[PDB]
RNA sequence: GCACCACCAGGAGUGGAGCCUGCGGCACUCAACACACGCGCGCUACACUGACGGAGCCA
């Protein structure tokens, strides 16, 4: 299976943007701003929703362990709360723990790239705004939301064309308004009558696409 | 362009000044959106683009997207530029240029 | 905004005149007056003597259709007390 | 598809937020003498041919 | 009556010449920024005589002493070249405070009317931009013999206290070549 | 929807058992033994350090319990350790989001036998008795997900169940190992893909495949 | 009225590696759980418009 890059715009695929990500560093050797300093936030003048790497961590363990990424139709773009924009290679290994995750995010955010451990490849990249610069040419854009009406994944992805790709916009934050992509979408979409997490919604779009695109 | 008007004279003769002009016309967006401020939340507003701009954008998307496709492959500038003129003079929605015309109009229609 | 004062003004005044037209043979608090048309001419005196023609040439045919009815209203009402024939000829011409 | 061809006869002024929108009195050719005011985007001179997408709709001013 | 001033450098400015030319642009309603695509055209006499302008300012850099300002009144042709103190990195300012149409009061200190007086005329003949003639800011020309210093201050009164406001760059020039011009 | 208990042996539901869970305590203060923070201390006991992976079971709890098939009242979640300590999950419990807080909750669960509020006597996390068949319903399907096993389709397999025949699924909560952990219970071993999956991906696979099956929104 | 820190149109820089020039300073999507150096300008590389060889020829 070929590896997908942003240089191609033609291949119909699945793109997820984990937007409004909680990625902040702190000096005390930099760590991610979180257990470790959950009680040192206002004491240092920082926020609580800024202390949530587990959401983005669990969404990367969600998306990058999916079968459809092993099928090779998935691209992950991660957008922080400041606008730091990240291309994630589909062949990257997430460290299964919190610590190597933390140090790898620090070396990512300050080296601006984490290159291949084996070859001449970029593993993680930081790119420029807007996000519309690096998505395929004819692509529907939607936003998952509790407050947007419920659709099924399978029939809706089966409305797509031969070249028409799909990118979805997922809020990887604690709470708040579902308006982080009002500039971007054609459509606000929903999946359940119950308030949904980011990771379980991403999983429903994954396996809904796998039942949609005959991926087993 | 001296090579490209040989290639278009070879492939599907159609005297090659024909295939340029139709690629000028059939890539032009017939409407556009502007970023009106409005106060904080920028509405986009469906507006009708002036025909001096419809000439000029048609020059832009052809010459850029051909060099984008000619970036890192066996084919050259003139060969991929020959691809863009044929695939846009007949509306085929296969070229880079035709896809950008419809993507703007489906924004203006969705937001008029 | 100025031509929007004119179009909002005319939609208001025609919006009241059509409401009073089907009174009982077919069985808004404020612009300001007992009639809205005294509003309509006085706002014409509210705008300035220079480059109000730009405010006129903005306005389409719907402004004309809603426009002439106030002229026949004030020329059946014989109101010279709140506008004047040089203003009416100066605009209508 | 209703592709409508219109013609600039006289421009009015420069309105709109970002400063590109010219309110332009147009008169479309086929079935003439029925005027419309629209919002153009780029440079517009007199006696130019604009292409209307929808035929019966008008707005005037953008903040 | 009020002059028309043109500002010009070599074909290769860096940032440090760019922001400097942005400050020298801030002597308007008669100060205009302009590069040449050759280095210095020899047809600038037809440029100024055809345009009808009066004065010209040139920024360049040489190795007899370091960097150099050049001022010339065009029809007669006196030309003072002056040397600068600091061109390294000034403030990135293109307009702040008031506009340059505001004619300030002009201060000369350390009065030498022996042989620097031709200078003191030209600085009077340059900075009369605008119909204001009423002070809102002030520009200071400090003689220290052959060292001069340039200041820009704004009137800040406080409880009727005459407090100065330092704004803009701080220059210190020296008399470089001054060519003996003509009645022509 | 009333809260599903082990006492209801009739209602057709989804039952998931996370077997061979790495749940082991230690006195230093009582901690849950993980590979990261107790590496050489598990080297002192003469153990397999790599199996100390409670993050997998935590990810399966947050994966299963946040799905709306829990919210609709068709789901029930059970924990079976590698030492076989059997814990019923109350379907309205709210598992900690972080690893440290869930670690302390697993500490107090393994030391106190019941985790409850001071308001409710309904046990949020309960320690019960082997075997699982005394707490499974009467009409229930028993499968082990294995890559060695034949691959089925999930919606077809749930559509081939009876009108009240339930289904219980065994997930081996481990990084590596065989599927022979609970062969004394099962009816069938099946698969889900041509790729080796993790535990949480299989859990969400049968969750949202079952929500595609029973049409739960 | 006016303006390239007034916006729409676009282009071009720095800001990543190296070299120096000058300058500066020394409560909760989680009841339970757990809470020495620097800055900026120029200068040099990475491009596959690739190499290598000739021949022509303009200030």
């Amino acid at each position: 299976p070929p590896v997908l890059t942003s240089k191609d715009k033609i291949t119909k695929r699945m793109i997820v943007v984990l937007a409004m990500a909680s990625l902040e560093t702190h000096k005390i050797k930099y760590v991610l701003l979180n257990d470790d300093h959950q009680g040192l936030l206002k004491k240092m003048g920082r926020d609580i929703s800024e202390a949530r790497p587990d959401i983005t961590h669990q969404c990367l363990l969600t998306l990058l362990d999916s079968p459809i990424n092993k099928a090779g139709k998935l691209q992950v773009y991660i957008q922080t709360s400041r606008g730091i924009l990240i291309e994630v290679n589909p062949t990257v290994r997430i460290p299964r723990t919190f610590k190597r995750f933390s140090g790898l995010m620090v070396q990512l955010l300050h080296k601006l790239s984490i290159r291949s451990v084996n070859s001449e490849e970029k593993l993680l990249k930081v790119i420029k705004n807007p996000i519309t610069d690096h998505l395929p040419t004819k692509c529907r854009k939607v936003t998952l939301s509790f407050d947007a009406p419920v659709i099924r994944v399978q029939d809706y992805i089966e409305k797509l064309d031969d070249d028409e790709s799909i990118c979805v916009f997922v809020g990887a934050m604690a709470r708040g308004k579902d308006n982080f992509a009002d500039e971007y979408v054609d459509e606000k979409v929903g999946l359940s009558n119950y308030p949904l997490s980011a990771s379980v919604a991403c999983s429903k779009f994954c396996h809904g696409a796998e039942d949609a695109w005959n991926i087993l | 362009i001296k090579h490209t008007l040989d290639i278009i004279n070879v492939l599907t003769d159609q005297n090659p000044i024909q295939v340029v002009v139709d690629a000028i016309t059939n890539t032009g967006p017939r409407e556009d959106t502007t970023r009106v401020g409005g106060g904080g939340a920028a509405r986009r507003q469906a507006v009708d683009v002036s025909p001096l701009r419809r000439v000029n954008q048609a020059i832009a998307l052809l010459t850029i997207g051909a060099r984008e496709a000619a970036f890192r492959n066996i084919k050259t500038i003139a060969e991929t530029l020959a691809e863009e003129l044929i695939n846009a003079a007949k509306g085929s929605s296969t070229s880079y240029a035709i896809k950008k015309k419809d993507e703007l109009e489906r924004v203006a229609k969705s937001n008029r | 905004k100025a031509g929007e004062r004119l179009m909002e003004a005319l939609d208001l005044g025609i919006a009241e005149i059509e409401g009073l037209e089907a009174y009982n043979r077919d069985m808004v608090l404020i612009a300001v007056n007992k009639t809205p048309e005294q509003y309509i001419m006085d706002t014409l005196l509210r705008i300035r003597m220079s480059q109000l023609e730009d405010a006129l040439m903005v306005m389409p045919f719907s402004y004309v259709l809603k426009f002439l009815k106030f002229i026949d209203t004030v020329m059946q009402n014989k109101t010279l007390l709140h506008s004047h024939l040089p203003l009416i000829c100066k605009n209508l011409f | 598809t209703p592709v409508t061809l219109a013609k600039v006869i006289k421009v009015l002024g420069r309105t709109g937020s970002r400063g590109g929108v010219t309110q332009v009195r147009v008169e479309f050719l086929e079935d003439t003498s029925r005027t419309i005011v629209r919002n153009v985007k780029g440079p517009v001179r007199e006696n130019d041919i604009l292409v209307l997408m929808e035929s019966e709709r008008e707005a005037r001013r953008l903040r | 009556m009020d002059p028309r001033i043109i500002v010009t450098t070599s074909r290769d400015p860096s940032t440090r010449l760019s922001q400097f030319a942005k400050e020298i642009k801030l002597l308007f309603p008669n100060a205009v920024r302009l590069n040449r695509g050759n280095y210095v055209m020899p047809n600038l006499v037809d440029a100024c005589k055809k345009s009808g302008t009066t004065d010209l300012v040139v920024l360049h850099e040489h190795r007899g002493v370091p960097t150099s300002l050049t001022i010339s009144h065009f029809p007669h042709g006196p030309t003072a070249q002056f040397s600068l103190h600091n061109v390294v990195m000034r403030h990135d300012i293109i307009n702040a405070g008031n506009q340059s149409e505001v004619n300030p009061h002009l201060i000369f200190d350390n009065f030498t009317t022996a042989l620097g007086k031709r200078v003191v005329c030209i600085l009077k003949h340059l900075f009369n931009a605008g119909p204001k003639k009423d002070s809102e800011r002030v520009i200071t020309f400090a003689n220290r013999g052959d060292f001069i210093s340039v200041r820009q201050h704004v009137y800040v009164r406080t409880r009727e206290g005459v407090e100065i406001a330092e704004v803009g760059p701080r220059f210190e020039m020296r008399l470089f070549e001054l060519r003996l011009g003509t009645l022509e």
